[PDB]
């Protein structure tokens, strides 16, 4: 069941009109297009091809979401019962306290400050992230006035004719005038992503079912089509749908899942204590109203309100950093995932390479030939007149399909802008500069049929009419993977004369590829066949879906190789990447020779490791004789991956340090990825072409080249390097590693405080001593040390070890693990607690009550009526008189925690290095330290603080009581981290490296 | 890689499962031990530091005097009948209704019996009239256990008796007994003619610290009671010869000055609030501490 | 001023408020460092 009935309601089309009819309707010539005039005219009439902006949310409403954001909402709950309990106090007593009045005030205040803070940050992300929504001007290819040009899709009007190819996004609703084996992706419309074919045929009375309508917002997977624009902008079937053509979507990142899991359990225990303490307090003769306020204070205390805001800042930070690096990231959480990468499977052509090729050598007549590679000023280094070169360059031109764009024939050949394969571009530009006009050559040999090139066939092919006299009337021409091409041939062309492909030439063809390909040049094979007349009459009906003509027994003409150098950054890119423990695997549909070469040149493979072929060739023994494990690197032809079991593929992945997968199919690019994932890794695919689509989707993170990348591949990815800068991947990986550390650091720090925030009341019962710390003071601990300092850690700069340490194991280094509970609770949380206890005993003993005396007093110290409370010196204390000291003890215990929280907030700044390497360059941390203590001075030394919150001034000696303990933390962790710097794999590390 | 790590496990039985090696969802007896020990030494030594640093502070307070007194600064006025909620309510005719008030007040006065102040080494005789501060000396172990200024049950007029087992105390019209709070090294100062009292300065400006029990505050109040102060020398307050106090270390059996107030009113069957007040220069009061230098007992002789 | 026994909280209070002022102000001065 669907709603497709509620979509075909408002339809009405011309998928039924004949071509002549279609012509006279829109008025455009079905082959020459519309004049640029008539285009500009209709554009001002109809307005740009762009859906009109759908308002998602308003400002103030987004403010409120933030204000009630998860933790924020519970804060209101407590803040409500704080005002609520204060209302009740003015009904049970005459002029009661001011505690719960001020408590609701502060609590609520926190939600507000937190709220409007987090808002503003999250607003800043959606400012910067949206500054990129309009940086990729989706282009469209239109044939206006005979020639063809690529313009902004916004400039496409009703009427003109569009040409989509493989991986092109369909720019507006089209009626297909023409297509060779075109397949579109109707997923966005009809669910199933299976490629539906578009022919020009009218197939179904319903515009949706029919094959000759290509829709706006779908994209054509592969094949090629020319359509005519029948719906622009909001008028298209996909603009008509008032849902969400572009904006809000789905997916739930692992980092998000880790956080959400933690928050579910931390909030769990935090409410387990609250109510266990709530009933315990009740048992311990706590008043009814101050029991719920004890609970509500406990809950706030074991719940890390900062986390959210911290996360928000961290994203806002990362989104600002990627932005300055021209790296469009569709989901900010995913940058985390890009840190957790163990394995980058990269594409070769247009990714590691510049995709800017230039023809450098040809192989024909058993000889290798050079052609002027840069600043040519001439043509090649052979006679332009050679019969063979003639037959080569004819098909390099004929089987080519690339063309110069509009209004270019007036400037130099290198200076003009093209349209099609970077390979074809080079072929075009080559022969246009040294031989003739491909424009004229192609028009002389009017092309009857073709199967356009695709990443899986790895050859193009076309049958052209021949206008010569030694013309057998039809000329087949084809090009592709030189190996593949050669294997389809019977004869070879030599000095004009074709003569059978003996063994000798085959091996000269093979040294040629080794030679030429070994320079890291890209190679294409070229052959033709002169279709015999008696078998192919004049009006012959060439079929191209059942192959009416020979695909075998062709005449190999030659090889042409083009230079295609590695993109500037790529070496140090993959350098730094491996150095961070990330495994780089090349995955290419190119030839093994060409691949390995680049693999060594960029450093996927290091010259010193051998392949089994390398080893075998060294000892002059059979390759199939070498033991595969003696090889650290290997170059795996996809023709053999076809005969791999998963185990076999698994094993090559498992036991090889430097892998390269050559001549791989699109799917194979997925299998490999699928393999690398099966091992338990997190993979990154960097693509460009549309053959990268399926891997890029399967990958834990897709990364498209923002320029040379296709529509469909950029759409698959989670990252689009707009400057095509491959180095951005490192900048990304570091950033991602940093989100993870700083988010773990924050959780380490915020969790310490819990132990001391709850140990007092636990001991109050276990030793029956005066309460060292109470509700009012617990809140201060929390909202004073566990807030700003926690968020400060988000602003904390990178460590120094990140791009030098192995990628995190997703099933070990969880954002919160047992080792992190070990420290915040069992180690650093304990010490801090002892700091408070110490000062507590010091104050009482100094005020007359030696610790040993303190056992048992609870019942009667808390008792409102016994005013003969005899200390150790025998002195007699009244109720309020000893309470003054008790609550002075509270104010100190709190202040103590503040002192130890410095050291903790210092050690929780670095997880490996020392704090002298790291250095105080996080100014927001320093800021956090000062205000945190200024506040702590203030709460104790401000008048009426003991009448309003039971907080009384400290005597100078008190502050230092916690100092020994604070230092103890700094140094325990300092040496703890030092043992790890100098004992990797060592017991220290394997237990205390949270 | 060839390195074997991670958790590619497929048994939730591993919660306890061990057939392989590791057990209890933990590691092996080698590390289940080793880490247990780490904490053992850690906490063990950690507790050592708390102990240690606690010990350092201990030798910064003399076991003779508190390092701070300003929080017991002015003392408070306290009675001996355990006050339920400051209230002494009973049915005068019925013995059961006050038997609680009696046992508490009787238990305390057993520290003051004549049979308890036997020996002349521990107990010294301060005169039968209130004198000036008998200053034992300097708050040290120099002179040993200082002498205890004795106090006879007889001075508390009419609230002493001499029965058999339990003291025969006041059933018709009760006996409240007032006491001062032991502040180590304190010397009470009786008021002069400037800052006078809510009542005419009963004699003994020199050596008696006055205590006067009026009705509920001083303003418009239902004043219905018959006060009768009983004490040493027949004076309504405290004999200055008992101070200063030298601590539990130096005066283990120190008996403090007592001073009763048998309340023999003319109004049964109702509850009346009565505020006592010890006046002086060394005595302060507080609007929050209802016990600092003063007193708010509300009693009901509802028969 | 002085007299029998007590603790001068006037200066301990004004002293700590001078300090709260330092930490507060210096705290801002770092977070706004030009
Ligand atoms: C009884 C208990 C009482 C305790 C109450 C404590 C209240 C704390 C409540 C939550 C505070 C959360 C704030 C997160 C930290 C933001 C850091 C940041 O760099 O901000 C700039 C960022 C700007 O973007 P940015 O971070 O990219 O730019 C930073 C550039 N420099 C380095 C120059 C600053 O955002 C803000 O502008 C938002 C404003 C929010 C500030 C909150 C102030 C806290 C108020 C009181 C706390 C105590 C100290 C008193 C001093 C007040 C003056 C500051
Ligand atoms: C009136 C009430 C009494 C008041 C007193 C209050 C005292 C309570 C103190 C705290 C108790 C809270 C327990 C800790 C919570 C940890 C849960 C967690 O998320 O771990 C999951 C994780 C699960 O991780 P996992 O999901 O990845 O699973 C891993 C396993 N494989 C790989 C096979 C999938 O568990 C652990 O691995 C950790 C083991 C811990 C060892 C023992 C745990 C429990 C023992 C102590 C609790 C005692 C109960 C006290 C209550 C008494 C009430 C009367
Ligand atoms: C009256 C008694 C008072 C006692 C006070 C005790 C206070 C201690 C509080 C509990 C600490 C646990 C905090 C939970 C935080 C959760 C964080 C999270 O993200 O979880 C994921 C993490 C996941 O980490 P992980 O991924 O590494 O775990 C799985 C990995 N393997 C398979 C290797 C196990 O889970 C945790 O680590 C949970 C911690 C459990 C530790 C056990 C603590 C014991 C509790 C205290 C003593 C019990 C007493 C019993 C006797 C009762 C009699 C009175
Ligand atoms: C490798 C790195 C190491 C660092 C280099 C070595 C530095 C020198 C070593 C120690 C320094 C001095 C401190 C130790 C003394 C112990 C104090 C004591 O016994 O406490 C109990 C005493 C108790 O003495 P009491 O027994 O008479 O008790 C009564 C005192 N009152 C009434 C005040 C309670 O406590 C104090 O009175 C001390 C508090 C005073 C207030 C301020 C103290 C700050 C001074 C420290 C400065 C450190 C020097 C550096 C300069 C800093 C400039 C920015
Ligand atoms: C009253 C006591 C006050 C004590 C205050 C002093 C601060 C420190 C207190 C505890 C001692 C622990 C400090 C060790 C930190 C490790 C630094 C390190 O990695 O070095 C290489 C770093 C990094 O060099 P790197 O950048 O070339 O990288 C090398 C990294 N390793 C060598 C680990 C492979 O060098 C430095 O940056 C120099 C700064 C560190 C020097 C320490 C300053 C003072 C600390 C020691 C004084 C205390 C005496 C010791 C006794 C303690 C017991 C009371
Ligand atoms: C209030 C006081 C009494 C609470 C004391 C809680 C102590 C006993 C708790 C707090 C944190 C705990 C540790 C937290 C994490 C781990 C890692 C686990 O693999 C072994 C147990 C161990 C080491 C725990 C032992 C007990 C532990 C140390
Ligand atoms: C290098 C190492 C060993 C130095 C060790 C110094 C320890 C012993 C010092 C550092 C700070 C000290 C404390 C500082 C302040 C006070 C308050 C005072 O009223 C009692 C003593 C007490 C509690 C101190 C005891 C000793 C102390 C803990
Ligand atoms: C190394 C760094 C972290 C040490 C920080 C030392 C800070 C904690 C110390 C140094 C001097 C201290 C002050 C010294 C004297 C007084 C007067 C007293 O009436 C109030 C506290 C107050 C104001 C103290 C607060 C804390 C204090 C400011
Ligand atoms: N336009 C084209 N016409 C014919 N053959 C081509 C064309 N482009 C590439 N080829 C050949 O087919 C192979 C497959 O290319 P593909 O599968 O996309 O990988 P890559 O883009 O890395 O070459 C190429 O190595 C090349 O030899
Ligand atoms: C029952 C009883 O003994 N009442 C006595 C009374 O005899 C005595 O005259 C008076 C002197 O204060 O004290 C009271
Ligand atoms: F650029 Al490729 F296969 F290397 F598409
Ligand atoms: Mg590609
Ligand atoms: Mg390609
Ligand atoms: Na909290
Ligand atoms: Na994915
Ligand atoms: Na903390
Ligand atoms: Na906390």
């Amino acid at each position: 069941r669907d709603m497709d009935e509620l979509k075909k309601e408002v339809s009405m089309d011309d998928h039924k009109l004949s071509l002549d009819e279609l012509h006279r309707k829109y008025g455009t010539d079905l082959s020459r297009g519309l004049t640029p005039a008539r285009a500009a005219e209709i554009l001002a009439r109809d307005g740009p091809n762009a859906l009109t902006p759908p308002p998602t949310t308003p400002e103030w409403v987004k403010f409120c979401r933030q204000l009630f954001g998860g933790f924020s909402m519970l804060l209101w709950i407590g803040a409500i019962l704080c005002f609520l309990a204060y209302g009740i106090q003015a009904a049970t007593e005459e002029e009661p306290q001011n505690d719960n009045l001020y408590l609701g005030v502060v609590l609520s205040a926190v939600v507000i400050i937190t709220g409007c803070f987090s808002y503003y940050q999250e607003a800043k992300s959606s400012k910067i992230m949206e500054s990129f929504k309009n940086m990729v001007p989706q282009q469209a290819l239109v044939i206006r006035n005979g020639e063809k040009m690529s313009i902004n899709a916004e400039e496409v009007v009703v009427g003109d004719l569009v040409e989509v190819k493989g991986g092109d996004r369909i720019p507006a609703d089209l009626r297909i005038i023409s297509a060779n084996g075109c397949k579109v992706d109707n997923s966005s419309l009809t669910g199933e992503s299976e490629p539906q074919t578009r022919s020009p045929d009218f197939t179904n009375e319903n515009p949706l079912e029919t094959r000759n309508i290509a829709f706006f917002s779908t994209n054509c997977v592969e094949g090629t089509a020319r359509g005519i624009v029948v719906y622009t902008g909001d008028r298209t079937v996909m603009g008509r749908i008032a849902t969400l053509a572009s904006g809000l979507e789905g997916g739930q990142t692992p980092i998000a899942a880790e956080i959400e899991h933690f928050i579910h359990i931390i909030t769990g225990v935090a409410v387990f204590l609250g109510v266990s303490f709530f009933i315990l307090s009740l048992i311990l003769e706590y008043t009814w109203l101050e029991a719920v306020i004890f609970l509500i204070g406990i809950i706030v205390a074991n719940v890390p309100e900062g986390l959210l805001a911290t996360v928000t800042v961290c994203l806002t930070l990362t989104a600002k950093r990627m932005a300055r690096k021209n790296c469009l990231v569709k989901n900010l959480e995913a940058v985390e995932t890009l840190g957790s990468t163990s394995t980058i499977c990269s594409d070769k052509t247009g990714t590691l390479t510049q995709n800017r090729m230039t023809v450098a050598h040809m192989w024909f007549d058993n000889q290798i030939h050079e052609a002027d590679t840069t600043e040519n000023q001439s043509g090649v280094s052979f006679d332009k007149t050679s019969a063979t070169w003639l037959a080569l360059s004819r098909i390099a031109g004929l089987c080519n399909r690339a063309v110069f764009q509009a209004n270019q024939e007036n400037l130099p050949i290198l200076k003009r802008a093209v349209a099609g394969d970077a390979s074809e571009s080079a072929l075009l530009k080559c022969i246009e500069l040294c031989c003739g006009s491909v424009k004229e050559m192609r028009e002389r040999y009017t092309k009857i049929v073709e199967i356009p090139f695709n990443s899986t066939n790895k050859y193009q092919l076309s049958i052209h009419k021949n206008p010569n006299t030694a013309e057998p009337r039809h000329l087949l021409v084809m090009k592709g993977a030189p190996e593949r091409i050669l294997d389809r041939c019977s004869s070879i062309l030599i000095h004009g004369k074709e003569q059978p492909l003996d063994e000798e030439l085959k091996d000269a063809f093979q040294n040629a590829y080794l030679e030429l390909g070994g320079l890291g040049e890209r190679v294409l094979g070229f052959c033709h066949l002169f279709l015999p007349d008696e078998q192919f009459p004049e009006g012959f009906q060439f079929d191209t879906d059942d192959v009416n003509f020979p695909l075998d027994n062709l005449c190999f003409v030659g090889l042409i190789s083009m230079i295609d150098p590695p993109r500037a950054a790529v070496p140090d890119a993959v350098g730094k990447c491996r150095s961070a423990g990330i495994k780089v695997i090349m995955v290419t549909g190119d030839h093994p020779i060409t691949a390995k070469a680049i693999a060594k040149g960029v450093g996927i493979i290091s010259e010193g490791n051998e392949t089994v072929e390398d080893i075998a060739a060294r000892l002059n023994i059979p390759v199939s004789q070498v033991n595969p494990r003696d090889a650290k690197a290997c170059v795996v032809h996809g023709s053999d991956l076809k005969d791999m079991t998963s185990e076999q593929l698994d094993d090559i992945l498992k036991y090889h340090t430097e892998i390269v997968f050559a001549r791989t199919s699109p799917q194979q690019k997925l299998i490999i990825v699928e393999g690398c994932q099966r091992q338990g890794a997190i993979v990154a695919v960097t693509g460009d072409g549309v053959n990268d689509s399926p891997a890029l989707k399967k990958a834990d993170i897709g990364v498209a080249m923002g320029i040379a990348g296709s529509d469909v591949s950029k759409q698959a990815a989670d990252m689009i390097l707009l400057d095509d800068n491959f180095a951005s991947i490192v900048t990304g990986v570091e950033e991602g590693r940093l989100i993870f550390d700083n988010l773990k650091k924050s959780i380490a720090y915020t969790l310490t405080s819990n132990i001391p925030e709850i140990t007092p009341f636990l001991i109050f019962i276990i030793a029956n001593i005066p309460l060292p710390l109470g509700t009012v003071t617990i809140l201060c601990i929390d909202l004073g040390t566990d807030m700003v300092p926690a968020i400060s850690l988000a602003y904390e700069q990178a460590e120094s070890d990140i791009m030098k340490r192995q990628p995190r194991n997703p099933k070990t280094d969880k954002l919160v693990n047992e080792r992190l509970i070990s420290m915040a609770y069992g180690q650093i949380g304990m010490i801090q607690a002892l700091g408070g206890f110490f000062t507590y005993f010091v104050i009482l003993a100094e005020n007359g009550f030696l610790p040993i005396h303190l056992l048992g007093l609870r019942v009667n110290w808390d008792d409102r009526w016994i005013n003969d409370v005899e200390d150790s010196y025998g002195q007699q204390w009244t109720y309020e008189q000893r309470k003054i000291v008790e609550f002075t003890c509270h104010t100190a215990f709190f202040v103590s925690i503040v002192v130890v929280q410095w050291a903790d907030l210092v050690i929780c700044k670095t997880r490996r290095n020392s704090v002298f390497q790291q250095g105080m360059k996080n100014k927001i941390l320093i800021f956090g330290l000062f205000e945190e203590t200024a506040l702590a001075a203030f709460l104790s030394y401000c008048p009426g603080m003991g009448v309003a919150l039971r907080m009384y001034p400290l005597k100078p000696t008190w502050w230092f009581c916690a100092f020994p303990y604070s230092l103890l933390i700094f140094v325990y962790d300092e040496v703890r981290k030092l043992i790890i710097r100098r004992r990797p794999g060592g017991w220290v590390e394997k237990e205390t490296y949270y | 890689m060839a390195r074997g790590k991670a958790k590619e496990e497929g048994s939730w039985k591993k919660f306890i499962w061990n057939s392989e090696k590791k057990e209890f969802l933990g590691r092996t007896g080698g590390s289940w031990f080793k880490i247990l020990l780490f904490y053992v030494i850690f906490y063990g030594c950690l507790a050592g530091i708390f102990i240690g640093t606690i010990q350092v502070m201990l030798l910064t307070i003399s076991e003779f005097k508190p390092t701070y007194q300003d929080r017991v600064a002015p003392p408070g006025l306290t009675q001996i009948p355990q006050s339920q909620k400051t209230e002494i309510s009973f049915r005068p005719n019925d013995p059961q209704s006050y038997e609680s008030y009696v046992v508490s007040i009787v238990r305390f006065l057993e520290k003051y019996k004549d049979l308890a102040q036997k020996d002349d080494m521990i107990f010294e005789d301060c005169g039968n009239v209130p004198s000036e501060l008998k200053e034992r000396g300097e708050y040290n172990n120099e002179r040993g256990e200082r002498k205890v200024c004795r106090f006879r049950l007889e001075w508390l007029g009419n609230c002493s008796g001499l029965n058999d087992e339990t003291y025969g105390y006041k059933d018709g019209k009760p006996c409240v007994i007032i006491k001062l709070n032991r502040v180590l090294g304190f010397k009470p100062k009786p008021p002069k003619n400037e800052s006078l009292e809510t009542y005419p300065v009963m004699k003994y400006n020199p050596y008696v610290l006055p205590v006067h029990c009026t009705g509920k505050r001083d303003e418009d109040k239902e004043k219905v009671g018959t006060m009768e102060y009983f004490g040493l020398g027949g004076y309504p307050g405290f004999p200055l010869q008992y101070y200063p106090y030298y601590g539990k270390l130096l005066q283990p059996k120190y008996l403090q000055p007592l001073m009763a107030v048998q309340f023999t009113n003319l109004t049964m069957d109702t509850e009346i609030r009565i505020e006592c007040k010890a006046y002086g220069e060394n005595i302060g009061y507080s609007e929050k501490d209802r016990f600092q230098g003063r007193f708010d007992v509300k009693i009901e002789v509802k028969s | 001023d002085v007299d029998p026994f007590y603790y001068d909280y006037e200066t301990v209070r004004n002293g700590g408020l001078i300090f709260a002022a330092l930490a507060f102000i210096v705290g801002l001065i770092i977070i706004l460092s030009k």
